[PDB]
């Protein structure tokens, strides 16, 4: 099959700036004067919307600021001046042959000044502990950019497989991200150790930030 | 009026089958292929197959060619997608999309999406646990654990608390039940005074729970010059200046709002190093003359890595009924005539707001040797001021005319004048 690779995975820009999105096919998608390469916009919870068809043709009703170009294996989508409504995900798709394939998408995101996360650790409640479970929640609040690593240490032992992350959408007012990591244990396993630590790394932190508590001393 | 209306949420058990429909209207069904595309949680788009509604001919993706059946009912112009032997990784949004049969111009129209969730779980209400700590800002929240199906909505203090709230998207656990957290950040000082309650609603189980959970840069915002907002020839501007920006964080950022709406036409000046090892940076928003005069609020939000949170500053024209200035010119005192220079006075009073411009001229050329007092509040709520022009006694004795000109929004043509002369 023809594989489409979009780059960059994330594009960080400001309203008014020129956005340039790249799409590269593993095999050529051009034949007989046309390139079978089309662009779509997807907003969270909404169905994709056709922007550009056949590499460079503007779909009826799409704003003039959207333009496509390229041929063979290399394609570009340009937004001449970003509007607040254009911060979304963009996919390329070919139809040179079957199977039809899409690229992995490119997120056009609002750029802003680096903001370090405020890190908080929350021990499990006495209510949850009556049932045989313990959830330790770590919150990384209002940070930018999106990239962050969170590690759990139980008595300085690095954990794996027993935690899940969840990230919010970029904030409509301050353009930041928030993240939560939840370490899950049985009450039996929670009672075996005493130091529960959350170690966070982010561009905005010169050294990792570790938040912890001592089980029983709360 | 082209429409592609898909069927609603599907919650199915592993091994079962689902059948999604796509109701088409506003076009000739026959002229277009109907395609099916799925999107797994947090993943991209995947083409499954397409059907020709005239002859029923199909094309598939090899991954789906043996579990998917595509059919069309031309009477009810509906396309259908049957996915059999459902696996847990079949959880996704399924889209039908049309493609022109005659000439390929992409998937020009898509249905709204049909969420299919493959799960051995049955309806279950969440357990709600408080998230409270064991620093100027405090964090608190609610862990909404083990519920099925989605969604749960979380509010704080019955919708009174909206600022600083983050309700995280749910995580599917190993058990097949969802779980999420809702947090809020608040001033640590409030913890004693204020109460915080999270209101959890899970409509599928009819569950409702209300759980009680128990030095840097500085910004100055300047209004436009009063003459600028009153003359269409001049350009009025609001100015945001941030001082005490660290040598370690040159991060120059401004966001501007007019009556709470963001605008992008401000011009940020280049960073300026100060004699006290800090930077100074200015942003200039040009304003509409009538927007300043109609009382629109101009907000400047400053962001920097050295600011734990953004510094907002607002500025508008003073509220209250505009009142018109009264202009009186008073000649020099006879006791001042024993001097080489004399004082021409201009009394401007009874005006509101205090934004005004006062100047002097003679023979249509500016007289720049004057000083004006700042406006002073009167007991009736209006302002007043005096302007003093220093003239050579000679100039006055020759009967040359001097003029005190005043510019204020409440005046007709924003302008008035009073002349002064030796009788
Ligand atoms: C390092 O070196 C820096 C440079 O020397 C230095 O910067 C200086 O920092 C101080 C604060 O620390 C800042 O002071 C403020 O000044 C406001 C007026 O500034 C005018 O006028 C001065 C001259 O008097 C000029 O030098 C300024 O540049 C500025 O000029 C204006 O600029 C605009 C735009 O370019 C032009 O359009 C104007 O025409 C022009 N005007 C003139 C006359 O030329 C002053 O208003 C501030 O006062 C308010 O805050 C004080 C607390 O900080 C309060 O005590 C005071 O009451 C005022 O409170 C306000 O009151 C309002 C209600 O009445 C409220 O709505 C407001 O919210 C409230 N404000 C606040 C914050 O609460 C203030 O004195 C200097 O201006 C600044 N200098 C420059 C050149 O930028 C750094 O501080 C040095 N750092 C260190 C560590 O030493
Ligand atoms: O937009 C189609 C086509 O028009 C050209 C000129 O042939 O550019 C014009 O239109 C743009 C959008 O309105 C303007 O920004 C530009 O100044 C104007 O010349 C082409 O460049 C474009 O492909
Ligand atoms: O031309 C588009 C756009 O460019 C800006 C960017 O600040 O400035 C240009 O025009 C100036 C003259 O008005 C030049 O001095 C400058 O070099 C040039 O970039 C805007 O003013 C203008 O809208
Ligand atoms: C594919 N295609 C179009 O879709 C098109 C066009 N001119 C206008 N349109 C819309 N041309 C020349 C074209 O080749």
């Amino acid at each position: 099959e023809i594989v489409l690779t979009q780059s960059p995975a994330t594009l960080s820009l400001s309203p008014g700036e020129r956005a340039t999105l790249s799409c590269r096919a593993s095999k050529g998608v051009s034949t007989s004067g046309y390139s079978y390469l089309h662009w779509y916009q997807q907003k969270p919870g909404q169905a994709p919307r056709l922007l550009i068809y056949l590499a460079s043709y503007l779909e009826s009703g799409v704003p003039a600021r959207f333009s496509g170009s390229g041929s063979g294996t290399d394609f570009t989508l340009t937004i001449s001046s970003l509007e607040p409504e254009d911060f979304a995900v963009y996919y390329c798709q070919h139809s040179r042959d079957l199977p039809l394939t899409f690229g992995g998408g490119t997120k056009v995101e609002i750029k802003r000044t680096v903001a370090a996360p405020s890190v908080f650790i929350f021990p499990p409640s006495d209510e949850q502990l009556k049932s045989g479970t313990a959830s330790v929640v770590c919150l990384l609040n209002n940070f930018y950019p999106r990239e962050a690593k969170v590690q759990w240490k139980v008595d300085n032992a690095l954990q794996s497989g027993n935690s899940q992350e969840s990230v919010t959408e970029q904030d409509s007012k301050d353009s930041t991200y928030s993240l939560s990591s939840t370490l899950t244990l049985s009450k039996a396993d929670y009672e075996k150790h005493k130091v529960y630590a959350c170690e966070v790394t982010h561009q905005g932190l010169s050294s990792p930030v570790t938040k912890s508590f001592n089980r029983g001393e709360c | 009026q082209v429409q592609l209306v898909q069927s609603g949420v599907e919650v199915k058990k592993p091994g079962a089958s689902v059948k999604v429909s796509c109701k088409a209207s506003g076009y000739t069904f026959t002229n277009y292929y109907m395609y099916w595309v799925r999107q797994a949680p947090g993943q991209g788009l995947e083409w499954m197959g397409g059907i020709n509604p005239s002859n029923g001919g199909t094309n598939f993706n090899e991954k789906f060619k043996n579990r998917v059946t595509l059919t069309t009912d031309s009477s009810t112009t509906t396309a259908y997608m049957e996915l059999k032997s459902l696996q847990f990784d079949d959880t996704a949004v399924y889209y039908c999309a049309r493609r022109d049969y005659r000439f390929d111009m992409g998937f020009d129209y898509w249905g709204q999406g049909t969420t299919v969730t493959v799960s051995s779980a049955s309806t279950k209400g969440p357990s709600v646990f408080p998230l409270a700590p064991c620093e100027s800002t405090a964090a608190l929240g609610c862990l909404v654990k083990d519920y099925f199906p989605e969604p749960v909505t979380v509010s704080w203090n019955s919708g009174a608390l909206t600022s600083g709230v983050h309700t995280f998207p749910a995580v599917l656990q190993s058990s097949g039940l969802y779980s999420l957290s809702s947090v809020v950040t608040v001033p640590s000082s409030s913890l004693g005074t204020k109460t915080y309650t999270c209101n959890v609603d899970h409509k599928p189980s009819n569950t409702k729970v209300d759980k009680r959970v128990e030095g840097g840069p500085s910004v100055f915002l300047f209004p436009p010059k009063p003459k600028d907002t009153l003359m269409i020839s001049r350009t009025p501007e609001v100015t945001c200046v941030v001082v005490d920006v660290s040598q370690e964080d040159p991060e120059v950022q401004f966001n501007w709002y007019v009556d709470g709406v963001e605008v992008h036409n401000a011009k940020t000046k280049p960073r300026e190093e100060q004699f006290n090892s800090t930077y100074r940076v200015v942003s200039v928003l040009t304003v509409l003359h009538q927007d300043w005069l109609n009382g629109k609020e101009y907000k400047c939000k400053v962001s920097n890595k050295g600011l734990p949170s953004s510094i907002e500053k607002t500025i508008s024209k003073a509220k209250g009924q505009p009142r018109e200035p009264q202009v009186y010119t008073l000649p020099p005192s006879q006791e001042e005539m024993t001097k080489n220079q004399v004082s021409l006075t201009c009394l401007v009073k009874g005006f509101y707001p205090s934004d005004i411009a006062v100047e002097w001229e003679s023979n249509g050329q500016p007289e720049n040797n004057y000083k004006t007092t700042p406006p002073v509040l009167d007991s009736d709520g209006s302002f007043f001021l005096y302007s003093r022009l220093t003239v050579d006694k000679s100039r006055w004795q020759q009967g040359n005319v001097f003029s005190c000109s005043v510019m204020h929004e409440a005046l007709h043509n924003h302008y008035t004048q009073k002349s002064l002369s030796l009788s």
